DNA sequence: TCGGATGTATATATCTGACACGTGCCTGGAGACTAGGGAGTAATCCCCTTGGCGGTTAAAACGCGGGGGACAGCGCGTACGTGCGTTTAAGCGGTGCTAGAGCTGTCTACGACCAATTGAGCGGCCTCGGCACCGGGATTCTCG
DNA sequence: CGAGAATCCCGGTGCCGAGGCCGCTCAATTGGTCGTAGACAGCTCTAGCACCGCTTAAACGCACGTACGCGCTGTCCCCCGCGTTTTAACCGCCAAGGGGATTACTCCCTAGTCTCCAGGCACGTGTCAGATATATCATCCGA
């Protein structure tokens, strides 16, 4: 019926970060399973960490704090400093 | 390594001004070079005539960079019938030409795009692209015949007005023409079947060679230099570009000039001050 | 005429190593995986997608083997790679 | 609208959201929690694609394959520990020759 | 047995891409072994999958579960 | 807070299995964190099968699905014979 | 009515009821089928039986009736398939098996 | 209260006996010396996550349960503790 | 007057210490040790004695079995003495540093 | 020291089949409003961790043979790589042909859910027996 | 081969915790309803399997030389075993305070439901990056 997939997405941040390359369907396919992955080792680490501190709620602490358990230092730092960064430009608005 | 060219004599052996600016360059790929924007540099060199050789380009698919100049008006190209995308020449003039030509003798029948002579009030230009002996001389003999057909070709144009012949001749005549001599034993560009075409040039038109006639003792001076293991960093290179001039314009000869500082190419530019 | 022992094996290094090819032909390979599933269930159909993923994930596995083993080959002054160096890299991985 | 242009972000907000329900991972999901995710995936892929493409872009070629992948992860000293157990199809390997193999 | 169908010439060049030099002449008889080991092992797995989807079809997404559970993960096929 | 350990039941199928034999506390622990663990990876394994298989629903396949995956060897023949002889006998 | 546990219904001895509720708890799916919490009783049930059938025999072999982490811990490393099914698994004040080098000993 | 120097409190006569458990029958000199710096990086790792799990759940004393989760996430699954 | 051989007491120990279950090391230095590496992160934690128990188990557990496998690395190239190479080839194949 | 055998940087001429972009439409996302249950805040208390003092001594630190093992060096002979003719089976191109994978249409059984209820299970308290240990003697290894 | 050191055995002692007991739970069980999901039947198209023929890249058996794996020897150096001197660990003891569980209360964030629309996914299609293919030395071996 319907693929839910990534590929508009990757394709939009590759084009704002190298507006002159090309991505195959290959690699294509490696980052839309790359993006997968990542979502899933999150996701059960916060629900993990949800489940620990009998709490019934996945918010942006149990999120954060299991980036900064997956990912090591500066992809862990910068990851974090991004999201929180984000997280406040969406609820100034 | 490293080699610096001296400073550019600007007046003849009788104190005479230099009045005549000419700039030879093997672009490799014409199109390339201006992408390398190689005519910015021809702009800032300012010639009174610019000689290219290895344009890989018909006429047809010359770059709109050729209205860019307003000086160099005067344009004549030729490339191969054949083997389009290899050799190509052109010529390039401030002022007119009185007569111009293309080709050593039948271009007409074997359309090659290698030579351009142009006549001028006080000399005739000529301009080539000298056939490579090829990877492992497999052309070798057609160069060989190709040099004997030149020389004649030659003999008779430098038989009217002084001649000035410029451009790539796909030889280094001496070992110190190149940073490796033995090294290039029996390579293009180095045999002793090149050599002695070069010398029996300089011999039969007559002509002389106007950088070595000017430094004849200095080496590490070359216009080639290979773009593999970055031989132009280490300055491995040769001497394949020269101007050569009838003996009777020596007395004209301000200074002849290797522009080592000029990228776009694996050849670099030379440049000629002549008093006319 | 013939080439060192050193330089035509380092020629071959380089060129599989930059290659990103199968390095195994795929209609043996594909035979393997069919008799050893035969065992576990009869008359299966394998899909041509789960072939290649299994051959992707063999040559994975084997050239980390041989990358480990040739570290403990190197580290016991030998540069000939011996069985005994892959059954002490297996071990040590604690796959065995 | 939009709630990924909202937070100006390129990945999705809503399929986010609907995968985070949908995967049975709590009872609730916060509001917060799709968006602050949505940011770090899409800065690993972001940080992904720059390697990757440089590492194209250093071989003369201007499309992104598996190999150029592979090398953008293992070249990364971090990375390399994030991707650490999992092979990319047909990714190759870095090209790595034990020093005593060279004959000195 | 086909596990002869893994030539000497694939074994070693095999063992090139990994970067060794020099071959002894009992790593062929013996990585057959580890590989025909190894395959048993994502096999089980792949057609367990399979068996409980009732199916009979071993597709690719199925061989790559069975690859995750070991930890070799695998990107590419889904 | 009342734990709500695996203890009176372990020490059930010691008495069961050895009819003279004791525990530590130690030992309880052990068996406690031993229980925990295999529960978790059965269950964590069942759930995946559920959501690969567009399943919402536990029902018994799964766990022995699950059972088959994680067990190596002998031990999964066993688990699985009586698991499902149990499963007979409850249904009846 | 007369109240009879699942436990006693099915034979075993772990509690299905527990079981039941903490795979609900625990949300690992929506819905839990009715033989699932039989099932896996079951096999915990059985699993346990196996380690302390073993973890007794070490025990007797030591001529101590208790049941300490060391007896746990050869009865574990001892056996072939409990060792890869905790083969990345430490137990707490275990100590570890008795196996020496071959080469070390003249 | 700071602490300074504490890495050398792992005494020689520790690693040995540690050596002879693992079954080693002759230890050279600069052993020592690697495990002192070995069991740092692997302690450092562990107590990594073992804060940022007892900082998340806004506590400031380390639970057992909090090492246990630590240890479980590199795969190492200690049993004995809660 | 009577000495041992250089190996009878060496081996005496490796069976009487792979027998018993203690911790072999002491429970003060490895506490400090803890608290040294956790002041890093967050000041003023107070740690838990289960926790640092916790901690000592998994330690000797990991120094052992990285022992017991570069003692079979060492004795795979031809040697009873234990070297720091051994300890990083260990390490490697593992995949731990690298 | 030299003659022959491999990497090898740019540039242009075709083929192609595979990325990149119109496009349309429908399905899932977005906006509004409500209930209510989860979570944050506030106060408390008690128990669990920190710190500090003193005594005891097992364990660590240090020094000194000396003997066994790490390591350098020589030799040898057998296993492996290297090239080459030959055979063999893998691709690759149809070609067909049917198992069965994938989707859709009922609906019946099956599990979520709520009102009682009671008994299996948990917390606090004995209490006697398993077990570590010291005291001593007999047994086994070990190296000169 | 025998004196001496390490080890196992035989047993009384006392200790503390494993196991049993009793009171009090609170959640597991019965008995009902009711919405839905996945069991089951059925249908269509897809791709997996078997076959055949041709090309030729590769695998194979064979010689041959050589280089490196292993054995042996000698040397020296450095780690172990033992004895002597610290010294800091360990046990017990105490006080103290702070923070980690608890109960109560409130409030506000999200699940749920509904309606409406736009963006993103499948589908077609024109264009051109990549794959060759042809021209145009320098350095490193074996001798």
């Amino acid at each position: 019926s319907r693929k839910e997939s990534y590929s508009v997405y990757v394709y939009k941040v590759l084009k704002q970060v190298h507006p002159d390359t090309g991505i195959s369907s290959k690699a294509m396919g490696i980052m839309n399973s790359f993006v997968n992955d990542i979502f899933e080792r999150i996701a059960g680490e916060a629900s993990r960490l949800a489940h620990y501190n009998k709490r019934s709620t996945i918010t942006s602490r149990e999120i954060q704090t299991a980036v900064r358990l997956l990912l090591p230092g500066e992809l862990a730092k910068h990851a974090v400093s991004e999201g929180t960064k984000a997280v406040t430009k969406y609820t100034s608005s | 390594a490293l080699y610096e060219d001296p400073p550019d004599q600007k007046t003849s052996p009788s104190g005479k001004p230099a009045t005549l600016k000419i700039c030879s360059w093997n672009v490799d790929g014409l199109r390339a070079w201006i992408k390398k924007k190689g005519l910015d540099w021809v702009k800032e060199e300012a010639p009174d005539i610019l000689c290219l050789q290895e344009t890989k380009c018909s006429e047809n698919k010359l770059p709109a960079e050729l209205q860019e100049l307003p000086g160099l008006s005067h344009q004549y190209w030729s490339a191969p019938s054949d083997k389009e995308g290899y050799s190509g020449v052109g010529l390039l003039s401030r002022q007119c030409p009185l007569k111009v030509s293309y080709g050593i003798g039948d271009e007409e029948h074997d359309q090659e795009g290698r030579v351009i002579v142009a006549e001028f009030d006080s000399f005739v230009l000529v301009t080539a692209y000298v056939p490579n002996a090829g990877r492992g001389l497999v052309r070798l003999e057609y160069r060989q015949r190709w040099d004997e057909a030149f020389r004649k070709f030659l003999k008779g144009l430098a038989s009217r007005k002084p001649l000035v012949l410029c451009g790539d001749l796909n030889v280094a005549h001496e070992e110190i023409d190149l940073r490796n001599p033995k090294g290039n034993k029996k390579n293009a560009g180095f045999t002793p079947q090149e050599r002695q075409g070069f010398g029996e040039l300089l011999q039969a038109v007559p002509l002389a060679d106007s950088f070595r006639h000017l430094y004849p003792n200095t080496p590490y001076a070359y216009t080639f230099w290979t773009y593999m293991m970055n031989a132009r960093s280490k300055n491995v290179g040769w001497r394949l570009d020269y101007f050569l001039l009838s003996h009777s314009l020596l007395p004209a000869l301000c200074d002849s000039k290797i522009r080592s500082k000029a990228l776009g190419s694996d050849h670099c530019p030379i440049t000629l001050y002549l008093a006319l | 005429h013939r080439y060192r022992p050193g330089t035509v094996a380092l020629r071959e290094i380089r060129r599989y190593q930059k290659s990103t090819e199968l390095l195994i032909r795929k209609l043996p390979f594909q035979r393997l995986v069919r008799e050893i599933a035969q065992d576990f269930k009869t008359d299966l159909r394998f899909q041509s997608s789960a072939v290649m993923a299994l051959q992707e994930a063999s040559e994975a596995y084997l050239v980390g083997l041989f990358e480990d083993t040739n570290l403990a080959a190197i580290h016991a002054k030998r540069v000939t790679i011996m069985p005994k160096d892959i059954q002490l890299a297996r071990r040590i991985r604690g796959e065995r | 609208k939009t709630r990924s242009s909202r937070a100006g972000l390129q990945f999705p907000v809503g399929r986010v959201h609907r995968l985070l329900r949908k995967g049975n991972y709590a009872e609730r999901v916060g509001a917060g929690a799709p968006v602050y995710l949505a940011a770090v995936l899409e800065y690993l892929t972001a940080e992904i694609l720059e390697l990757a493409g440089n590492a194209a872009r250093d071989n003369k070629k201007t499309r992104i394959i598996p190999r150029h992948l592979q090398l953008a992860i293992r070249n990364d000293e971090e990375l390399n520990k994030l991707l650490g157990k999992v092979t990319i199809a047909q990714g190759g390997v870095l090209p790595n020759i034990q020093a005593v193999l060279l004959p000195k | 047995d086909n596990i002869q169908g893994i030539t000497k010439p694939a074994i070693r060049r095999l063992a090139r891409r990994g970067g060794v030099k020099r071959i002894s002449g009992l790593i062929y008889e013996e990585t057959r072994g580890v590989l025909k080991v190894f395959l048993e092992n994502v096999i089980r797995d792949a057609v367990t999958y399979t068996e409980h989807a009732k199916r009979k079809t071993v597709t690719a997404m199925d061989v790559v579960y069975a690859l995750k559970r070991q930890g070799r993960t695998l990107y590419g096929f889904g």
